[PDB]
């Protein structure tokens, strides 16, 4: 999210404003993008290292 | 079709 | 499930069969349980060891 225009951008800004119907990418599933658009049960584990 | 958005990372 | 039978047991099945609300329970995401029950996000990782 940009803080102030509160638009989204990005990948998730693909789904939101519908020009995409799905994400087969690299997104972190997070909590303020888990609002706005649905997430998979997660497809790959990770962590910082 | 359906549209696959994704990004061009290795 | 049962085999023959096709009921559920267990903590599965308390959750279909209405006896309870919410599991906070060590349950394995699996995809059989998954289109009777709906599942969070996972809080914890693991596997077959
Ligand atoms: N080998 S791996 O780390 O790429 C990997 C990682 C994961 C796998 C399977 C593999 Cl092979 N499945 C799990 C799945 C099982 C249930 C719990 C989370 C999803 C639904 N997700 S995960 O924990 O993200």
């Amino acid at each position: 999210r940009d803080a102030d225009t509160k638009i989204w951008n990005g990948m998730v800004g693909e789904l939101v404003y519908g020009k995409a119907d799905i994400a087969i990418a690299p997104l972190t599933i997070t909590l303020v993008r888990e609002e706005v658009i649905d997430f998979s049960k997660p497809f790959m584990s990770l962590g910082i290292s | 079709t359906v549209v696959v958005t994704t990004i061009l990372e290795s």
